[PDB]
């Protein structure tokens, strides 16, 4: 059979070398171009176990997506372990492009496709690819943005549901569009986003179902606002146009069962805590001009508080390679003999 | 992450602290 293995995945996507934006810079020296005959082979008769939650695709792809913020996403100070590094700090374009996972000769990529696939134990539709989809490396909490979406009910998963320090991801199968603006004028880091209402408390109430299915339909489902922390996860953190957004999420997060729109409040804050390494980075001031992002919420990092009657969901994330494993959780390495 | 100085800040709120990657949580 196949044996699960570490081998180098390489990477392969739709770089240009004439665009100087910070991921296709790297993507052009470190990638190849994109499969250009795809081929997925049915593998019939078999069942094959997964483990999303141990999975050194995730791995491999968290040290590329390092490798490519601290290659191209200079801080003008950074702190690590007492130790102050300064260096020149020019602002960049930003915006992630898809990068594909391949496997070198002697290695498989398998694939699950069943339909309800919680992320664990035996799959019995499975494929082989030479490389997985298309993932765009979208670092950010609490909301997972331009990603994939499941194919017809929601899905959530965790690496044990009845332990609420594991956080649980939710894939969504309707994306909710959110523009966030820093507009071009005021208070240069001034920023807010906008989602519709109707939308997200749709969004809420399908979760909410999905979680009382895990938990006992006698169980009533709250959202609160995250509990504390570093703002990184206090907030909705994420890069747009290579400033970061700080986005007030309490407005999401405050639900019971019993205008159009809503608008977050932001901030662009220059001193971060580094998700790469624990650390902190100080960035130079925002950019003139209009800086906007649209993007789908197409999943979201919940944890739970546990410890009764009611079960209270908070936003969470912070490391990323449960965003890595929201996209990855369907594949796996195996060594061909 | 910075686990002892998570747990001297959450610890101030009534909440343990714990690490989500590089980042201290409050629970
Ligand atoms: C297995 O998955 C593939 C790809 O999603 C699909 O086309 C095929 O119909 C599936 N087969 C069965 C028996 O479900
Ligand atoms: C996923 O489904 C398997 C059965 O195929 C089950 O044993 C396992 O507990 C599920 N994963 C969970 C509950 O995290
Ligand atoms: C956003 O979602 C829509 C519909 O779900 C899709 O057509 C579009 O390509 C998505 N954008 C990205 C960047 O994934
Ligand atoms: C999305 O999933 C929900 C279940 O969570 C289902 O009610 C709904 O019909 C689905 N809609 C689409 C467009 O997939
Ligand atoms: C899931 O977590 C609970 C609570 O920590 C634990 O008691 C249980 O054994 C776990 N289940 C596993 C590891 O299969
Ligand atoms: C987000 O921006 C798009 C165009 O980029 C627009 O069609 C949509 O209505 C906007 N949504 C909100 C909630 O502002
Ligand atoms: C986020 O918004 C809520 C609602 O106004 C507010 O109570 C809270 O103080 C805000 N957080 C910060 C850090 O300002
Ligand atoms: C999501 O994708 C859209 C289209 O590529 C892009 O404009 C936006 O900046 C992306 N959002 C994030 C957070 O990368």
């Amino acid at each position: 059979v196949w044996k699960e293995a570490t081998t180098t995945l390489f990477c392969a996507s739709d770089a240009k070398a004439y665009d100087t934006e910070v991921h296709n810079v790297w993507a052009t020296h470190a990638c190849v171009p994109t499969d250009p005959n795809p081929q997925e082979v049915k593998l019939e008769n078999v069942t094959e176990n997964f483990n999303m939650w141990k999975n050194n695709m995730v791995e491999q792809m968290h040290e590329d997506i390092i490798s490519l913020w601290d290659q191209s996403l200079k801080p003008c100070v950074k702190l690590t372990g007492g130790s102050v590094i300064t260096q020149a700090c020019p602002k960049v374009s930003f915006e992630p492009i898809p990068i594909h996972y391949c496997a070198p000769a002697g290695f498989a990529i398998l694939k699950c496709n069943d339909k309800k696939f919680n992320g664990t134990g035996p799959c019995t539709n499975v494929s082989t690819v030479q490389c997985t989809h298309g993932i765009r490396p979208v670092v950010s909490t609490q909301l997972l943005l331009n990603g994939s979406l499941a194919e017809e009910e929601i899905v959530i998963r965790s690496e044990n549901f009845t332990n609420n320090a594991k956080t649980i991801i939710v894939q969504l199968n309707e994306s909710v569009v959110i523009n966030c603006t820093r507009p071009n004028n005021g208070d240069i880091r001034q920023a807010h986003c906008n989602l519709s209402k109707t939308q997200w408390e749709n969004t809420l109430e399908q979760i909410a179902i999905k979680l009382k299915e895990q938990f006992g339909n006698n169980k009533t489902i709250i959202f609160n606002p995250s509990s504390g922390g570093d703002p990184e996860i206090v907030t909705h953190s994420f890069n747009c146009g290579g400033e970061f957004f700080y986005c007030n999420s309490t407005q999401l997060f405050t639900w019971n069962d019993t205008g159009r729109n809503i608008t977050l409040p932001c901030r662009i804050k220059q001193i971060i805590n580094m998700w790469q390494e624990v650390g902190k980075a100080m960035y130079a001031p925002p950019i003139r001009g209009q800086i906007r992002c649209s993007s789908n919420i197409t999943g979201l990092l919940l944890t739970r508080d546990g410890g009764n009657g009611t079960e209270i969901f908070r936003p969470g994330g912070g490391d990323m390679r449960d965003n890595w494993r929201s996209e990855l959780y369907k594949y796996k390495v195996v060594k061909i003999e | 992450x910075n686990l002892h100085f998570c747990q001297l800040r959450c610890k101030s709120l009534g909440l343990l602290g714990r690490c989500a990657x590089t980042f201290c949580a409050c629970v």
